[PDB]
């Protein structure tokens, strides 16, 4: 019941620094219901070019 | 001959060619041709059994391998003589495959079609007092990927629903309905639609 | 928004058009029949054996984003050929105009992507560098094709509207005679005669002349038709 | 959905009943855990000799140019055959068949 | 013969030139042979030559 | 019922129009000229240098019957062609829409019964 | 009274158009393209892209000797070809009509006097 996100459709979601933008994801589409809880699964990876 | 590469009234029109005779399989790869295919066998079946594809062919440094990610559009066309080119397998990959066979670099991909949508998809919704026209048309918008167009369902015995179907594979629960009602055929067509209607 | 047509072919073929060596097109005679069957000044779409404009939108899928290009054929001009210097294998003679290819959809291209609630252009386009390579271009106010192209029509993907130029040949005469002659919209000129009848747009039989504006002067005492 | 063309988002689903748990955060790890493990992944053989101090869990470079590897991999297990005097290397991951 | 746009000189037809709209623009040679070059007479016209309009007789 | 013309010419055939393998078309420069005074929509009897139309009639004998043809050419459609797919050998390819011959008559025609 | 061209082209010729048998035009797609482009019944310069004339006069000075002519292509019928029968390689058959060579000319000709 976040005032801002209830009732709405998701398509989006991004890790942030403040008010900067680290990472963005495009989400399959959902309605966030009354009284549903919503949480990420956000998987950050740092790897080499092998 | 090859435009450009003959003189006028020298030699005859499209030779050395002749009409094509045999059975020609091509394989398209989110859109692409796939051209070192050697093998091919596509599945097609009645519900409780997944539609399937597996196709042959030859690799160089693994070029091909990296062409067909999981998810990654399959087509399988097909002509015989100098018939028109006919959509036989539309899928989505499910495996890719490959191994040496005796110093072959052989590539095998193996591909699922859409029966899968209504198999790995369950009822959310209670159907209870619902006719059968009106529980599919639920079920299909809600429960699944598909489209759903109302002039594809005739239901033969259209009777009330007292079961809640609210956890049931949809597979399962069409099934279930088909059985109730005159022994329909159901499934996803070509167009991407689903359909329920009388057999034969 | 892009779609590749797997059964198109494209006529007729050249190292002096875009292919390489190993890839020019072969001699058909339905090539060469098809190829005959121009009849135009620029590109445009062709007609079937009794003048109906070929490549047919059909199955339009209302606001669903989708429609079906029926079979048929299309000339497509191309301008910068290099042709063959008589009895010289070498291409070296650059050409001073544009010249057509056909393009010939032996079957129907199936729910072609359009772009949702909006106005999209639907082009139709060849890729000379490699043999019978064709593709469709269909997105909202998308810009034209770079290589050799058609406007096959424009769809409105909102209201499902649908309207269409380059859909007959466009020609560029200096005297025509024929029997019949019947346009669609204006019929047009400098001057108009009519030799035995003019008909007008009652459907009224003028077997005499016709009357100009200012005539009452005629119907005066002594004059021609007195009243 | 892009692939297939599908109207809506191309839902593939499992619904699992865990009775026992009360903590949203393990409910979460367990269909985390659920999606994980069968998720999609690179596995399978390569055939070699020796390497008896090898161990699952150790790191080894592969190279295999008729098919384009040449990788630092996890060895997820190995095989030692006498006779025909085969080491055989499972890298990354292994999945049974019937099994699993 | 089909078209959409014909773009000539001269056009000659030994039976029917038909059109939904025939557009004459500096000349019209009726079947009589009078050669008009302004506007023409509406049937029923004769309203306009009463007190004060125009082609008053 | 018959009246087969023995110097009659028919352009362009190949194997994919209705021909045995051996029995194609020469890729003559006159053929191909003929073939591109094409410029209608169906099938129609072309005209000479000046528009008037060829393979007139002449010389009806009424009540003995017999009738005349006169040299000239005509352009008759024929559907379901099939062509060579880009640098292929093979016929393969259908064509959607029907087709011209330019059927050329070198000389007249006698007494047509 | 002559000015050669040095670069222009005429397609399609062969041992039935006059030229001899080392001498046959090669079969480019550019000369088909052109080639094909003919709609009209006589003789007649080609129009462009735009539906206008090619082949134009041009740097046209009033006094003295001489004048331009642009690039394009013209339509020039001839009669009297021959043509090959059937499967036969011989030129054998007389055309019963006129047909077009497409002259290409590729650049202005310069100071024609
Ligand atoms: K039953
Ligand atoms: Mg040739
Ligand atoms: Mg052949
Ligand atoms: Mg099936
Ligand atoms: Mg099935
Ligand atoms: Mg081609
Ligand atoms: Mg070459
Ligand atoms: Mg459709
Ligand atoms: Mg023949
Ligand atoms: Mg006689
Ligand atoms: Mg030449
Ligand atoms: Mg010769
Ligand atoms: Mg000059």
């Amino acid at each position: 019941n976040t005032s801002g996100i209830v009732g709405q459709t998701v398509r989006e979601a991004g890790l942030k620094s403040g008010s900067t933008l680290l990472t963005r994801h495009i989400l399959a589409e959902f309605l966030l219901d009354t009284d549903q809880r919503l949480a990420s699964s956000e998987s950050t990876r740092f790897t080499s070019d092998n | 001959p090859q435009l450009g590469d003959s003189k006028l009234g020298e030699s005859q029109l499209g030779s050395p060619g002749t009409l094509k005779q045999g059975v020609e399989w091509t394989v398209v790869v989110d859109g692409e041709e796939q051209n070192n295919v050697w093998d091919v066998q596509v599945v097609d079946t009645a519900n409780p059994f997944g539609d399937y594809a597996v196709f042959k062919m030859d690799d160089r440094g693994g070029q091909a391998f990296e062409a067909y990610p999981r998810g990654t559009r399959v087509e399988a066309y097909v002509s015989e003589g100098t018939e028109p080119l006919d959509n036989r397998f539309t899928g989505y990959v499910v495996e890719r495959r490959e191994n040496e066979q005796q110093g072959a670099d052989v590539l095998e991909v193996e591909a699922y079609s859409f029966d899968q949508f209504l198999r790995r998809n369950t009822v959310t919704n209670d159907q209870t007092g619902n006719t059968i026209s009106q529980a599919l048309a639920d079920i299909i918008q809600t429960d699944t990927p598909v489209r759903f167009n109302a002039a594809n369902i005739t239901v033969g015995d259209d009777q009330e629903l007292t079961r809640s179907y609210q956890g049931d594979p949809v597979e399962n629960a069409l099934r279930d309905f088909a059985f109730k009602s005159t022994n329909e055929d159901f499934g996803v067509g070509d167009d991407l639609e689903f359909f329920f209607q009388p057999r034969e | 928004a892009d779609t590749t047509i797997i059964d198109a072919v494209v006529f007729p073929q050249d190292d002096g058009t875009g292919v390489s060596n190993g890839d020019e097109d072969y001699d058909s005679a339905g090539y060469l029949a098809s190829l005959a069957r121009y009849a135009g000044d620029g590109s445009y779409v062709g007609g079937d054996s009794t003048g109906s404009p070929t490549l047919q939108f059909a199955n339009i899928d209302t606001a669903n984003e989708e429609v079906d290009i029926q079979p048929g054929h299309a000339f497509i001009l191309e301008s910068g050929h290099i042709v063959q210097s008589g009895s010289q294998k070498t291409y070296d003679t650059n050409l001073p105009d544009s010249v057509p290819y056909v393009v010939i959809l032996p079957s129907s291209v199936t729910n072609v992507p359009l772009d949702t609630d909006v106005d999209n252009d639907v082009w139709l386009a060849v890729d000379p560098t490699s043999n019978d390579s064709v593709y469709i271009r269909s997105g909202n106010g998308l810009s034209a094709p770079s290589d050799p192209s058609v406007k096959l029509g424009t769809v409105n993907s909102s209201t499902g509207s649908t309207t269409r130029p380059n859909d007959l040949a466009d020609h560029s005469v200096d005297a025509l005679n024929a029997t019949t002659i019947d346009a669609s919209d204006t019929v047009t000129g400098d001057t108009v005669d009519a030799t035995t009848t003019l008909t007008d747009a009652a459907g009224v039989s003028h077997t005499g002349e016709l009357e100009d504006i200012n005539h009452g002067s005629k119907h005066e005492d002594g004059g021609s038709d007195e009243i | 959905q892009d692939s297939l063309g599908l109207p809506s988002p191309g839902t593939q689903r499992k619904e699992l009943q865990r009775p026992l748990v009360t903590d949203i955060s393990d409910a979460e790890d367990i269909g985390r855990k659920y999606l994980a493990f069968r998720n999609s992944t690179l596995s399978g053989t390569v055939t070699t000799y020796g390497l008896y101090d090898a161990e699952p869990g150790d790191t080894i470079d592969i190279t295999i140019d008729p098919r384009g590897i040449d990788e630092e991999f996890v060895i997820a297990a190995i095989e030692y055959r006498w006779g025909v005097d085969e080491t055989i290397l499972t890298v990354v991951e292994k999945r049974g068949d019937v099994d699993d």
